[PDB]
RNA sequence: AGCGGAGAGGUA
DNA sequence: GGGCTAATGACGGCGAATACCC
DNA sequence: GGGTATTCGCCGTGTACCTCTCCTAGCCC
């Protein structure tokens, strides 16, 4: 959790970003790298997923719906 | 009764609003509220289960009993909606409208509301300009009212009617008060009162006039009416909110509101029957008096009438109090997905995981088990899945093990006075009936293992699970919220093993050899060829951080070399080279958290607890009756004290000394005897074992169980050891007197009955003391939480360059708080260093090497933010060593950290330490003298006070005198509430030359002459002393009366920052006399919350004698002086309020009516017609929205 | 809880006025019995105590 | 009196004897106090609270 | 969601047993009880 | 297996004397059982009592 | 068949 | 037996009315 | 009219949990 507090300064923004990534992963999607929240935190700490990419995936899922 | 088709549809209510408006209710609006009128006081008819028509429980007024059903049964279908039956008139609708619809009562005579009359700020008394006793006599039918405002006895009314021949009208009762409230105007009376306000010259009459002006202004700008205070139409509660409870045998439980409603309806029907009969005036007067008394018992029972062995509840008692509808159902709610069990200790667990029973986790994780059983295909429906769960095969255990793997649970202690009372753990399935817990967790929980129960909760949403993983995990909460020390400390059984392993002996087997590395030491110890306590010079390789590796040879112990296998590469060997004690391992854990990180400290603490248990099991430490030694010196000093007390008894009986001085000499020589016996016992316990090395007996420290358990830590101190070896000394009585004879026997020998009587007396006194301490600590914690709850870190930078001067606190003895503790944790204001830079331990070490005395700091008492605290003015966080995040509620943490140790609370200037003496504010002719000293490092250890005319004798050594001669928790509660003392110190009002007194007219007068300004006279009582010289000069803020000063005259005279400095100094003095360590940011934000209100004296937009907020007055002043004005803003002074008055004086009527005096805040919000903007933390809990602190700040940013 | 009165006298033995005939619940032959007797060792054992 | 009743049988005087560990078979460093204590059971069960 | 709301606990339970994640919060019913108890004291309390 | 750390904190040492007296009582009971196990005389039991 | 107001005892 | 039937063993802090001679 | 001096009330005084009993019953037949 130290790397997750290293890639972003604020903690609540990290919580909201991991919540959005876990909501995207729970509906069924391929991850960047077993629980959805733990995989979201591992994808955050590996500097693979960004908030802009999360918003792009959410916009693609809203357009596909 | 039962309905399943309507139950499936959801999202019917949006529940989206912005504000909450509370005001009065007109009788036409109350008539538009209800749906029917009740007329009979009959709820349920006898010998049948059917409601009574036009009663308290009726179907024509509120709603049907059964769902989609009438009373007769003509309509028994769900398709019929909005149709009223013909025989019994009710709507065929849902049965949930009985909880929403309400009724009303048409009263034959108007009555007065008791919330506008019986309150001490009476509104009808201020609006009609009448006293309370006159309206109390008029409303209770004892006198008359002319219609200009004077009282009339019935005999005087008869003489007035005979003299006026029945021409002037005069009425009695509430109808005359209603006519008086109807025929008054709000505009012309306001202009008349403003005309009288410019001609008055009195003090209290001006206060009455501006109170009447404020009441008329509130009645004008609220949109209400003065005649709406009397109640013509009385609304009733819905019957589903006040249900009847049945008992066995057909009986029903008694109710409180139903009996009052039946009494009101019965007296109203009796009044209607007496009015239709055309009764005389006495009978209808008594009936109206009984109607007023029943309305008073219905609204607020127990105030004036107290209608009944036990008084029943009413509408006023159902809101206020602890058992009301506000504290039992809104703040604290019963939750599901939760349970409790007893706790045991689990040494095999990790820090982030805990134990959980199998059936308990099966009951808690039942919906996830049902969902996984539906997904796996083992059951088509949930009924077969539930039967497979209750059958308890192996597949449900596989499902329960697969579900609980990555799902955290919230473990909670039943008292939650700590910030860390709720922690998140990853549970495992154990074969038991208790909840296993890690031993490093119960220190922060303050939980024992004898009958302790802990309630668990499971988060089920994804956001709640991620919040519990991020900011509630036990591995993330290492540091304490009060101080910088970590809350995880190794307890007694592991520091006992560490102290047994780290000690060294003189002569042991296997010493004097050289080993290669740590693995050779382990291989030599595991083959039983070398003892654990042996001075063996080993060679270890450690890297040094700035990472360069190095090797060296150190002369250590075998146990200290075995301890080096668990230390990481970052920690140096200078910390683990000494003997392991409680403070040594505490500062070692602190250094490992400071210079290495987070997870390495967690795994190091886990390995440390493991090796502590492993080397405390192999030690076999046991206490017995042979470990406690009894000296002959104890008997020697006992016979010496017996001879000396016989000598002083003969000297007292001879007639040379009195009884009290002899008794004081007796208790002093017995205290000296007990001190000498305790010193001899500590000398014969701690220095008992003498070892022989190389044929010579060299003295070393003894290895006894009691001495090791006293020296290691996390056990009893030396006061507990001296009660077992030597005598326990004198005993204290609760009246204040010490007993003349002590207890000259420990627990190892026998105790007499007269000593055991004093022992159980002291035990009962201590038990009552800690009971009242726990109660007062809980009350102070609740008050401090409700005071400081609006401060939220909103912005990152403000731009305030005010600052605060930090000085080390010396109170005439040992230091209270040094510079390295008070400075560390905040940014600086002025260059001492670079401004707006967070200070670390390296900066504190650099400032200590530079020998700095005072540095300007940025505190929260001087901030320029709008409804919040800046992130830079607060400094660093207490749980994490970095900067405080945006959105952290720093008020609740501060109040909880102040409320931590409340259950644990309770001439000659000769220097003690050496160092150079430097005078401060000296000229001996000096008003305020400080005899501060400077040590070699540059810190101030001693600081003594110097009176007027102190002769100083003086690179000054210790043991000399520079100036020779010149002839608990209620304290913290009185500091926070700022109560006036019994003897208040009168300070100087103005800075001028002191003059002689005036003529004495019962009180002393003191005038201070100025250059151009006139002298000001201050009255003082002649009972107290006074020290004013004739030919002397008095500076600003000097104290002319010796006594305890109040916060008010300290705040209003010289400034704000010395007031906060004095408050922080006194609170830290109390908390360091206790022994605990609490940071000063909590006291600073409490002082900032206490200074929220401001008082103006002459303004153009607002009034001249009203209080307002600081930031609101500032934004109104800048909006006034920004455009088309030059002399707009006014000068104001800061005012102080206590903790009981700061939370009540709030524009939010929900949070102000939350803890104390609900009726006063409710009637104030009803009269003024306030609007709650929901800009708080508790009102978002009451309404049900998100908390505007932490993860909910983005929702409040996107909402507005 | 369960209460029980088990007898303790035998067949054909003389007694006096005041002797017990049946031990009551949590009661010995004439002494009060609350618990059992078992070996105690005062030592830390792997953190389980 | 307690020391005399201890010394009447084949028991040590101080009441502390050296016992071995059952897990590894090794001997402890010190002697512990071994004896019989009248230990009872309370009514606060684990089934009533869980 | 867990304690006070009538429809909220049913929606959360069916979202748990269905697999989807859509949390819709609402006002507690005890707040409506407090509003109906304040309105019985002839004091108008409106949710603007 | 009890914990000896509670003894200096709670400041009671009557349990240690109770442990020693129970150890002496169990030793006396074992000696009486060893005396009555073999064929012993009445005078040895009389002088032991 | 579910919704409760007092009184008493006990644990942390 | 049966079915309706309307006490005076607390304690502390605090804002507001009386009493009254100058 | 206007300052002390008592004085009558108003309002508050820790949390969590586990067992048990008893609930308006009175009367002229
Ligand atoms: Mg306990
Ligand atoms: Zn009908
Ligand atoms: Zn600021």
């Amino acid at each position: 959790v130290e790397d997750c507090l290293e890639v972003v300064n604020n903690r609540f923004e990290l919580v909201m970003m991991a919540s959005k990534r876990a909501r995207q992963l729970a509906n069924g999607v391929q991850p960047l790298i077993d629980k959805p929240t733990v995989m979201a935190l591992r994808e955050i700490a590996a500097r693979r997923i960004d908030n802009a990419l999360i918003d792009e995936v959410e916009k693609a899922e809203r357009e596909r719906a | 009764m039962k309905d399943l088709l309507n139950l499936f549809n959801q999202q019917r209510q949006t529940l989206d609003f912005d504000a909450i408006k509370i005001a009065l209710a007109s009788p036409d609006l109350i008539r538009s509220w209800s749906y029917g009128e009740v007329k009979k006081p009959e709820t349920i008819n006898y010998r049948t289960f059917k409601p009574e028509r036009d009663g308290l429980f009726c179907a024509a007024i509120f709603g049907p009993i059964k769902d989609y059903e009438c009373l007769c049964g003509k309509y028994k279908r769900m398709k019929h909606r909005g149709v009223v039956c013909e025989k019994c008139g009710t709507e065929v609708t849902l049965a949930k409208v009985r909880r929403e619809r309400m009724g009303h009562i048409d009263l034959a005579s108007p009555v007065a509301h008791i919330w506008f009359l019986k309150s001490l700020p009476s509104r009808i008394g201020l609006m009609l300009d009448m006293t309370l006793r006159d309206i109390e006599r008029v409303l209770y039918f004892e006198a008359y009212v002319v219609t200009r405002r004077q009282l009339l006895t019935e005999e005087q009314y008869l003489t007035a009617r005979q003299e006026y021949n029945d021409d002037f009208d005069a009425a009695m009762g509430a109808e005359a008060v209603y006519e008086l409230l109807r025929t008054i105007d709000l505009q012309s009376e306001m202009t008349r009162l403003r005309e009288e306000i410019a001609s008055t010259g009195s003090e209290t009459k001006l206060k009455r006039l501006t109170k009447r002006i404020k009441l008329i202004e509130a009645f004008l700008e609220s949109g209400n009416r003065p005649e709406w205070m009397v109640m013509t139409v009385l609304p009733v509660l819905p019957p589903d909110l006040r249900p009847l409870v049945p008992l066995d045998g057909g009986r029903f439980a008694t109710s409180d509101l139903n009996d009052l409603y039946r009494r009101v309806i019965n007296r109203n029907n009796r009044l209607r029957r007496l009015l239709e009969l055309n009764a005389p005036d006495i009978i209808v007067r008594n009936e109206k008096r009984m109607l007023q008394e029943s309305v008073d018992a219905l609204l607020d029972n127990g105030r004036r009438g107290r209608a009944i062995k036990r008084p029943l509840k009413s509408l006023a008692d159902m809101i206020k109090g602890k058992q009301g509808r506000f504290r039992q159902n809104l703040l604290g709610k019963r939750v599901d997905y939760s349970g409790r069990s007893v706790i045991t200790v689990g040494p095999y667990l990790k820090l982030h995981q805990c134990g959980l029973p199998k059936k308990m986790a099966l009951e808690l994780f039942k919906p996830f088990v049902f969902a996984k059983l539906q997904r796996r295909g083992l059951a088509t429906t949930i009924k077969a899945a539930k039967k497979l769960v209750e059958r308890e095969e192996a597949e449900v255990w596989d499902i329960l093990e697969e579900v609980i793997r990555e799902h955290p649970v919230l473990l909670n202690r039943a008292p939650t006075l700590h910030r860390l009372g709720i922690q998140a753990f990853e549970p495992v399935l154990i074969e038991g009936k208790a909840i296993q817990l890690h031993p490093l967790v119960c220190t922060a929980f303050n939980a024992d293992f004898d009958g302790d129960q802990m309630a668990v909760h499971v988060p089920l949403s994804l956001e709640a699970q991620l919040e519990a993983r991020a900011l509630m995990m036990s591995t993330n909460n290492i540091l304490s919220p009060a101080n910088g020390e970590p809350i995880i400390v190794p307890s007694q059984d592991v520091v006992l093993g560490l102290y047994y392993m780290s000690r060294a002996l003189e002569n042991k087997k296997g010493e004097g050899m050289v080993f290669a590395n740590t693995s050779e030491v382990k291989r030599a110890y595991d083959n039983r060829v070398v003892e654990l306590h042996a001075k063996v010079k080993v060679r270890i390789t450690q890297v040094d951080v700035d990472r360069t590796s190095g090797t060296s040879i150190v002369d250590t112990t075998v146990g200290r070399a075995l301890l080096s296998e668990i230390l990481p590469e970052g920690l140096p060997f200078q910390l683990a080279n000494t003997e392991m004690t409680k403070k040594n391992i505490s500062r070692l854990i602190n250094s490992s958290y400071r210079l290495l990180g987070l997870k390495d400290t967690v795994v190091f603490a886990d390995k440390l607890m493991y090796t502590g248990y492993a080397y405390a099991t192999r030690a076999g430490v046991s206490i017995g009756i042979d470990d406690m030694l009894i000296p002959d010196e104890k008997k020697g000093i006992l016979t010496e004290a017996e001879a000396e007390v016989l000598e002083i008894q003969e000297q007292y009986q001879s007639g040379l000394v009195t009884a009290g001085e002899r008794y004081n000499k007796v208790v002093d020589i017995w205290s000296r005897t007990s001190e000498r016996i305790a010193k001899a016992m500590m000398d014969t316990i701690g220095t008992e074992k003498v070892e022989n090395a190389k044929g010579e007996t060299i003295d070393q420290k003894s290895m006894n169980s009691l001495y090791i358990m006293a020296d290691s830590g996390a056990r009893g101190s030396q006061a507990q050891i001296r009660q077992l070896a030597g005598m326990r000394g004198l005993m204290a009585r609760p009246d204040g007197s010490i007993i003349e004879t002590p207890i000259k026997a420990n627990f190892r020998e026998g105790l007499n009955v007269q000593e055991y009587f004093n022992s159980t007396h002291g035990a009962r006194k201590g038990l009552a003391d800690t009971a009242l301490k726990t109660a007062n600590s809980g009350y102070l914690t609740r008050r401090l939480v409700d005071v400081a709850q609006d401060v939220v870190i909103t912005e990152i930078d403000c731009g305030t360059t005010e600052g605060l001067i930090m000085t080390p606190i010396v109170e005439g003895g040992d230091v209270v708080e040094p510079l390295k503790e008070r400075v560390l944790g905040r940014v600086v204001a002025e260059d001492v260093v670079t401004r707006n830079t967070l200070l670390d331990e390296a900066w504190v070490a650099k400032l200590e090497d530079a020998s700095v005395q005072s540095v300007k700091v940025r505190s929260t008492i001087s901030c320029e933010s709008s409804f919040g605290v800046c992130a830079r003015c607060y400094g660093r966080d207490l749980a994490r060593g970095h900067q405080v995040n945006i959105g952290e509620a720093v008020g609740v943490i501060a109040a909880q950290s102040i409320g931590e140790p409340g259950t644990q609370l309770t001439d000659n200037i000769t220097v003690k330490t050496t160092g150079s003496v430097k005078f401060n504010n000296l000229k001996a002719v000096s008003r305020s003298g400080e005899l501060s000293v400077l040590d070699g490092h540059g810190r101030e250890r001693e600081r003594y006070k110097l009176p007027y005319g102190a002769t100083i004798t003086a690179a000054v050594k210790a043991g000399q005198s520079v100036a020779n001669w010149d002839p608990g928790l209620p304290r913290v509660a009185d500091l926070f509430e700022a109560r006036k003392p019994k003897d208040p110190a009168i300070l100087a009002e103005r800075s001028g030359i002191i003059s002689f007194g005036k003529d004495t007219k019962g009180k002393q007068r003191l005038i201070i002459k100025d250059t151009d300004g006139s002298e000001h006279e201050e009255l003082i009582p002649k009972y107290r002393q006074i020290i004013v010289f004739e030919g002397e000069h008095v500076t600003k803020g000097e104290t002319v009366v010796d006594g305890e000063p109040s916060p008010q005259d300290i705040l209003r005279l010289l400034g704000v920052e010395p007031l906060a400095a004095y408050l922080v100094k006194e609170i830290q003095d109390v908390y360091r006399l206790q022994g605990v360590k609490i940071n000063d940011k909590h006291i600073e934000v409490i002082t900032r919350q206490m200074l929220r209100k401001v008082e103006i004296v002459d303004q153009g937009n607002s009034k001249f004698l009203n209080g307002e907020q600081v930031e609101r007055q500032r934004v109104i002043e800048e909006n006034a002086r920004l455009v088309k004005r030059n002399e707009l803003p006014a000068k104001y002074d800061p005012v102080l309020l206590g903790i009981t008055k700061a939370s009540l004086a709030t524009e939010s009527f929900i949070s102000a009516a939350s803890f104390q005096e609900t009726t006063r805040v409710l009637t104030e919000a009803a009269v003024r017609g306030t609007r709650d903007n929901l800009r708080g933390l508790k009102e978002n809990v009451i309404v049900g929205r998100l908390i505007p602190a932490g993860t909910g700040l983005a929702y409040h940013a996107g909402r507005r | 809880t369960c209460i029980n009165q088990r007898p303790l006298v035998n067949v054909g033995d003389v007694i006096a006025r005041g002797d017990v005939l049946a031990d009551g619940p949590s009661t010995d032959i004439g002494e009060l019995a609350l618990g059992q007797n078992m070996l105690i060792a005062f030592m830390p054992w792997n953190g389980y105590n | 009196e307690i020391k005399r009743m201890l010394e009447l049988a084949d028991l040590p005087q101080s009441g502390q004897t050296q016992l071995y560990d059952g897990r590894t078979g090794e001997a402890f460093d010190r002697k512990t106090t071994v004896g019989y204590m009248h230990y009872l059971k309370l009514n606060h069960l684990v089934d009533d609270k869980m | 969601v867990k304690s006070d709301d009538v429809q909220g606990r049913n929606q959360m339970y069916k979202n748990i047993v269905d697999g989807e994640h859509e949390m819709v919060a609402g006002m507690p019913e005890s707040f409506n009880v407090l509003v109906k108890e304040i309105r019985s004291l002839a004091i108008h309390m409106e949710l603007e | 297996v009890l914990n000896p750390l509670g003894v200096p904190s709670r400041m009671n040492i009557g349990q240690i004397l109770e442990v020693h007296l129970g150890w002496a009582a169990k030793g006396l009971g074992r000696k009486i059982q060893r005396m009555l196990e073999a064929q012993a005389a009445v005078s040895e039991l009389r002088k032991f009592l």
